């Protein structure tokens, strides 16, 4: 477990800017879709449609 | 006269608590640098979690 945990965190932490910068712009992107989901919603189904 | 009783009392089941407690001690001081790094580096995973 401390091997395998040690691994995968100093991994993490090479990509420690990266990492961090992510999710930052996952959650705007999230919260800028979550906006505008049910015209994205609806747009879907008419294309489909 | 206290202490007298008490490690008469508490003897037998003494050795056995030596043992684990060596053992499970053992466990993670054979692994001290081990430990250290995956500290240092849970702290900044952590603080990039908890910032976010």
């Amino acid at each position: 477990v401390i091997k395998n945990l040690n691994t995968v965190l100093d991994t993490t932490v090479r990509h420690q800017k990266q990492f961090d910068e992510t999710l930052v712009n996952f959650e705007t992107l999230i919260t800028g879709l979550k906006n505008r989901a049910d015209p994205i919603a609806t747009s879907v189904a008419d294309i489909s449609d | 006269n206290v202490l007298s009783e008490t490690v008469d009392q508490t003897s037998p089941h003494l050795s056995a608590a030596l043992d684990g407690v060596a053992r499970f001690s053992e466990t993670i001081g054979k692994r001290d640098e081990d430990v250290k790094k995956l500290l240092a580096s849970a702290n900044k995973v952590a603080t990039v979690l908890g910032d976010r």
